[PDB]
């Protein structure tokens, strides 16, 4: 789901020229906005505790 | 004189005319970004260069490829102010046109089968603000230029500090802009070896075999040949006259000495010399010799010829023998010996060796070795010796051609080797690594170009991978490019780089110095621990290029420098400085910019050199410098002169009056601490100045400068409207210039940024005139501090060390009162339990704390708030919490229980008191807006509508005034026109075609005006009303701005411009302060003892000059007060401005009566005087000024003690000093903690005032406690104060119970350490 969201996001970014907002990606991906946001937040990689 | 200068003319004490005005201070940034961002047809700089270096790219098989056509930058989504408000980067879209061209497989390669044109989005490029700054994530940032080493070849030595003996080893080092590094060094055995990116040494011959060089070719390249022959059964030697200048010499007519001058006998000239056989025995061969009959090699190249070899070549029939030349002074056998120690015998044996030393522990193959050596130095993709690098290499090795090349070749390597051997032999010298001709300036444009090229390559790998697949019928160019890597690269550079620094915004001087700063650190630079004395030192080439005074005092000493006043960067990145040409003995005004290399040959005079009326030198022998050494040189031998006396010092050092009387150590401190000054409520000019303040104020951009001349139509504290002059109007323009002023905006250091109008409605202004003054600016002059009355005397120990005694009067009139604006944010997020809400229903809080809150829970604007007051009310959902049985009984008795939500609300920080001046609410799209949000929303629409209507009204007024002038070119009566109502003009009916056509044109123009105004309004409304892109999981953000008036108090740091800093010790009452015979008390009492030891004598001269200037100020004040005649006012002003033999000719006669009155009104509070650095006011001028002001010539007055009324036994130096309030306030430096937060792992108190942490008891504190013997105090600090959790809890309980005893335990850090040591498979334990 995250990978397909990224692919569609890159296609839309190339097509309109700006970052696609969650409603637009939800309309393109045929899923509700809440699911899109849930995918968006849980796609993070935890930071290190030794970052300068 | 300009109007702003005419209002207040500063007296100039300089004596030397200035030929070249100081250029724009921020050129180093603007020029670099213009190079980066503008389209250049030659394609050598910026985005075009990166695109042409990267495109076109080719599929590996070769079916199709992508080509670059052009690029453009789109329109920004937001402006600078909007980007700062929302917190986004100010940038422009990058739109690049590309052609996907597909060839034909069946047709011969190179046939165009199909083409596809399309525009592709390549990311956002951050833009440079007109003042040289960037807006990244709503923050002003400055990218610091870097001082690095230019690409090319450098020759160096170990200075005889490596081998046991002296034996100074010599090395040569080539470094490209991108690629591998190549080193050619010498060993203690005098054999030259090679390193490729700093690995194990190899013999040199390999690097030539790989180039296809046979041994004989190598000795031909690196040696000179001497020939021998068998002539008439005798040895014959090819004599060269220069070589000869221990045996018997032939040519019996001109026999030289025999086994016991040369030029005299070589004058005749002969060619036949006979030598003994031994002369060949100790000499090495040069050419491989083969015998036809034997078919074998009798002698090899680089083999020592023996007697047996002589016999073999005698019987073989060879008569001519060419051999090498070897000396001990001029020529050397280094190459021959290196060939002897070489183990490789052919090219392939060379590439296998290079492969083993490249990739150890890998099986070597021929194809891989060939590919590796081709890619190491001869491949354009991995090696790029840039244009600057190629020029440096060509100049070093004396090569004239191959200027476009960026890849190495055989000639390059052989020339580097030749120069290394020559430098060994004695001809040639090593390079000065710290020479400014060997160091280059790399600015923002170059770095952005490099990062953009990196992003292009990262995209390009994937593009090439995709094109090889082959299925390309339905593809488009925009389906091949992913803008995310390139965007990631550019934001990496602009947000995470070391050299992209947070802006310094205390004052205009801080901004200007930050923009003109050069760092040797950063990527591709130095490291603090790896920097030595030599790099930190002041080189002789820093003259006119880098300031010798301005540098940080600390670990970064000498590694961060400041640009000189007139310094510039050439097209190759090397610093250059201007000089005046001396032609035919006259010193011309023509200016030539010279770099470090060009400066050495010429001898350059000084600005202090005396000049005659004809323009030539007066002294027969003048003081000059040549090749970096100063001395005395004849007049006729002088080529150049310095353009100004402040050429060698930076702007901050140029702002220090009487700098020549201060030691460099204290000048460094003064320059550094002028940048820490905090703007005050009222900006006051420096009475004693240098004449530079206007340049800094104008070029900083903090002021409002007139773009065009005219008359000020309207003035208000937030808007200046100027009616442009007729001569300066674009055809078909409105004619109105509108300047909207910044009012109370937070700076990067929490300081007020405010613009105050300095104009009046109706007064004329011209281009470049200052309309409004920004922070720390007074009438277009930089105003960093205040003029204080200073007495140099000790006062009861309250000025002990560097302490400062300040009168209470200074506090009363708020001369050092500052405004600090602070941002406080409340973020309502989304949690697992639920969504946090911003409501006023805060549990366990009464209506006393809700008085300043509105219905939506946000504080009002204008509310006086103190520490602990609620600003934004937020409640967070909480889960079920277990209650202790005692608490359950307590709830059983009294049934109160309301704990559904917990109070997590934004509160004013402790010890902070101020007023709320702005509140901004950001709401996510899809979240309901609370009442306050719509209140601010409608307020913003009302403000925008009113201001747009105002600009429309003024522009229409100007345009209709121009139209009225056009009509008045013919002339009619406008009363008849005004008889008809303005809208009814559109209702007129016209039958004649001439009038009807004009009526239709007017109607169309009115419609177009309506349409354009509507489109502007719709754009602004859409920008305002749209939602905010917040962080994932964030629902709402509320930002509150607090304004705090900070007044002077003990603990605050006050300093002057001469490195004299101090901390206020006491706010003395006015009666206690010393006073003079007229009853005027002093303001600040300073300790004189600081002056003699620190050699800052410029402050005393400043004190005397300030006293004289203020005295002239009181004379003008009285002469105005008694309503005296204007003629004597003019006479006094002319007498004042004619004092000294200065370069300033101010004619008061040409000033109007109103101008004279305004000038006198601006001079009541003191007469500003300019003392340029190294061209300052002498003591005689100061004494004359004091005599004019009816003051003692010694500058010392009789002071009386306020406490006792008794006169001090000795006269005291009293005057005026420009004092600054540094941003080191005791308000921000107090901290105290009893018990607070603790670390997660170590269970120790946090660190810092922000975290409410505790001070660190380090190793040396423990050492001091051990030396004292305080075992129990040390145990207290170690256990019950830091990490003994149970111990510290019981200690707090015991203190509350009044017991004052501790039960120490084991520190948690020791248990953690035991666990770590156990985790390493090591059993560490404790025994009883």
């Amino acid at each position: 789901t995250i990978n397909k969201l990224n692919r569609i996001s890159r296609q839309m970014l190339q097509e309109m020229g700006r970052e696609p907002l969650p409603e637009e990606l939800a309309e393109r991906m045929q899923m509700p906005e809440d699911k899109i946001r849930k995918v968006l937040k849980i796609a993070k990689e935890p930071i290190s505790m030794e970052t300068p | 004189y300009s109007y702003t200068e005419k209002k207040r003319i500063r007296k100039d004490f300089g004596t030397r005319p200035q030929v070249l005005d100081i250029p724009y201070l921020l050129s180093i940034q603007l020029d670099s970004f213009e190079k980066f961002i503008e389209q250049d047809p030659e394609g050598q700089y910026g985005l075009e260069a990166a695109f042409r270096s990267v495109f076109p790219i080719q599929s590996y098989n070769g079916n199709s490829e992508l080509q670059y056509v052009s690029y453009r930058l789109g329109e920004p989504v937001f402006d600078v102010k909007e980007c700062q408000i929302r917190g986004v980067t100010y940038s422009k879209p990058l739109r690049v046109k590309l052609r996907l061209v597909i060839f034909d497989k069946d047709a011969p390669a190179g046939t165009v089968k199909d083409i596809k044109e399309q525009e592709v989005y390549m990311g956002e490029i951050p833009l440079m603000t007109e003042n040289g700054t960037f807006v990244i994530n709503g923050t002003e940032r400055v990218i610091v230029s870097q001082l690095h080493r230019s690409p090319g070849v450098f020759f160096d030595s170990d200075k005889g500090k490596t081998h046991s003996s002296g034996k100074v080893l010599y090395n040569a080092r080539i470094i490209p802009y991108r690629g591998s590094w190549l080193d050619f060094e010498f060993d203690p055995k005098d054999n030259l070896y090679v390193r490729i990116d700093r690995r194990r040494k190899l013999p040199a011959s390999i690097i030539l075999r790989v180039l296809g060089k046979t041994s004989a070719e190598i000795l031909d390249i690196f040696f000179e040949k001497v020939n021998f022959e068998v002539k008439d059964q005798t040895l014959m030697m090819e004599l060269v006259p220069e070589r000869l200048r221990t045996f018997d010499i032939e040519a019996d007519g001109k026999v030289y000495v025999e086994k016991g001058h040369i030029r005299q006998l070589e004058k005749d000239g002969v060619n036949f010399i006979e030598v003994p056989v031994e002369y060949i025995v100790g000499k090495v061969s040069a050419k491989d010799y083969v015998n036809e009959a034997t078919g074998e090699l009798i002698i090899t190249a680089n083999q020592e010829i023996s007697l047996e070899a002589l016999a073999n070549l005698s019987q073989a029939g060879y008569k001519k023998l060419e051999v090498l030349f070897t000396n001990d002074l001029d020529h050397g056998p280094f190459m021959s010996e290196t060939l002897r120690v070489d183990s490789t015998t052919d090219r392939i044996s060379a590439l296998v060796e290079i492969y083993r030393m490249m990739r150890p522990g890998e099986p070597p193959t021929k194809e891989a070795a060939e590919s590796l050596f081709e890619s190491l130095f001869f491949s354009a993709e991995r090696y790029d010796l840039s244009t600057v690098g190629r020029m440096k290499f060509n100049s070093s090795i004396g090569r004239e051609d191959a200027e476009e090349q960026g890849t190495l070749d055989e000639v390059d390597i052989i020339e580097v080797m030749k120069k290394l051997i020559s430098i060994r032999n004695g001809k040639g010298e090593v390079d000065d690594i710290d020479h400014l001709g060997n160091r280059r300036i790399r600015s923002v444009g170059e770095m952005a170009e490099n990062q953009f090229r990196v992003g292009l390559v990262r995209v390009e790998r994937a593009v090439k991978e995709r094109l090889s697949l082959g299925d390309l019928d339905n593809v488009m160019p925009q389906d091949l490019i992913n803008a995310k890597p390139i965007s990631a690269a550019v934001k990496e550079f602009f947000g995470s780089s070391q050299l992209s620094q947070f802006m310094d915004q205390n004052n205009p001087l801080s901004e200007v110095t930050h923009k003109r700063r050069i760092s040797a650190l950063g990527p591709g630079g130095l490291t603090r621990e790896r920097a030595g004395f030599e790099v930190r030192d002041v080189h002789v080439t820093h003259y006119g290029r880098l300031c010798p005074i301005e540098t940080p005092e600390g670990p970064n000493i000498g590694l961060i420098n400041s640009l000189s006043a007139f310094a510039r960067c050439n097209e190759y990145g090397f610093l250059e400085t201007p000089y005046r040409r001396v032609v035919n003995g006259v010193v011309t005004d023509e200016v030539d910019y010279l770099s470090a290399i060009e400066e050495g040959q010429f001898v350059i005079a000084q600005a202090n050199a005396k000049l005659t009326e004809e323009g030539g030198f007066a002294d027969e022998l003048v003081t000059a410098r040549q090749k970096g050494e100063s001395g005395l040189h004849p007049r006729e031998h002088v080529d150049y002169m310095d353009v100004a006396t402040n050429q060698v010092v930076s702007i901050a050092a140029s702002l220090i009056p009487f700098l020549e009387h201060d030691d460099a150590n204290r000048a460094l401190m003064g320059a550094n601490m002028q940048r820490q000054a905090v703007p005050t409520l009222r900006s006051e000019k420096p009475l004693v100045g240098t004449g530079i303040e206007r340049n800094v104020a104008v070029d900083s951009g903090v002021t409002a400068v007139a773009k065009r001349g005219g008359v000020i139509q309207s003035v208000d504290a937030s808007r200046i409207v100027v009616k442009v002059n007729e001569e300066e109007l674009i055809p078909g323009e409105a004619g109105i210039d509108i300047y909207n002023l910044t009012k109370y905006t937070r700076s990067n250091q929490n300081t007020c940024i405010n613009q105050r109008p300095c104009v009046m409605p109706g007064e004329p202004v011209a281009r470049g005139d200052v309309l409004a003054d920004g922070p720390s600016t007074d009438l277009g002059e930089l105003a960093l501090g205040q003029n204080m009355r200073i007495a140099f005397m000790p006062w009861n120990g309250y000025n002990f060390e560097d302490s400062i005694l300040v009168s209470e009067r200074v506090v009363q009139d708020d001369r050092f009162t500052t405004i600090h604006i602070q941002e406080l944010s409340c973020v309502a997020r989304d949690t697992k339990l639920g969504a946090e809400e911003i409501t006023a229903d805060i549990p366990n809080v009464g209506e006393a704390a809700l008085s300043k809150l509105d219905e939506s829970g946000i504080v009002y604007i204008g509310a006086e708030v103190k520490g602990g007051d609620i600003l934004v009310g937020k409640v967070t959902p909480k889960g079920e919490t277990q209650l202790t049985p005692e608490e359950k009984l307590l709830r059983a008795i009294f049934g109160e229980k309301a704990s559904d939500v917990k109070d997590t609300s934004l509160r004013v920080p402790n010890s902070v008191a101020g007023t709320v001046i702005d509140v901004q609410v950001f709401t996510r799209d899809g979240v309901e807006k609370d009442k306050r949000a719509l209140e601010i929303e409608q307020m913003q629409l009302k403000e925008a509508k009113k201001d747009l209507t105002e600009e429309f009204q003024i522009l229409e007024g100007g345009l209709l005034a121009r139209v009225r002038s056009v009509l008045l070119a013919g002339g009619y009566t406008e009363a008849k026109l005004s008889s008809i109502e303005r809208k009814k003009w559109l209702e007129q009916t016209l039958e004649n075609e001439e009038l009807q056509n004009q009526l239709e044109q007017l109607a169309e123009q009115y419609d177009e005006l309506k349409a354009d105004f509507d489109k502007k309004f719709e754009a602004k409304r859409r920008k305002i009303t749209q939602g905010d892109d917040l962080a994932p999981g964030v629902l709402k953000i509320v930002k509150v701005y607090l304004a705090v008036k900070r007044r002077i108090q003990p603990g605050d740091k006050m300093a002057g411009r001469h490195g004299n800093k101090g901390v206020i010790s006491k706010i003395n009452p006015v009666e206690d302060m010393p006073y003079d015979e007229n009853g005027q008390p002093v303001d600040i009492v300073l300790n004189p003892l600081g002056v003699p030891s620190r050699m800052n004598i410029g402050q005393i001269l400043e004190v005397h000059l300030g006293l004289a200037a203020k005295g002239i100020g009181d004379k003008i004040n009285q002469m105005i007060k008694e309503q005296q005649e204007l003629a004597k006012l003019r006479e006094f002003l002319q007498k004042v401005y004619d004092l000294g033999d200065t370069r300033q000719r101010v004619d008061i006669s040409e000033l109007s009566d109103e101008d004279v009155r305004t000038l006198a009104h601006n001079l009541r509070a003191g007469l500003p005087v300019a003392t340029p650095v190294f061209d300052g006011a002498p003591e005689s001028s100061i004494k004359a000024m004091l005599e004019l002001a009816d003051l003692p010539a010694s500058g010392q007055l009789t002071l009386f003690d306020g406490r006792t009324g008794d006169a001090f036994e000795r006269p005291v130096t009293v005057g005026y000093m420009y004092m600054l309030k540094l941003n080191h306030l005791v308000d921000d430096k107090m901290h105290a903690r009893s018990t607070g937060s603790y670390s997660l792992v170590t269970q120790q108190p946090l660190g810092g005032k922000a975290q409410f942490g505790g001070q660190r008891f380090g190793e040396m504190e423990v050492w001091a406690l051990e030396a004292y013997g305080a075992a129990y105090t040390l145990q207290e600090m170690l256990t019950v104060k830091s990490d003994d959790v149970n111990g510290r809890t019981k200690m707090y309980k015991n203190i509350v119970d009044g017991n004052h005893a501790m039960e120490p335990g084991m520190p948690e850090s020791f248990n953690v350490l035991l666990k770590e040591i156990r985790s390493l498979g090591i059993n560490i334990e404790l025994e009883d």
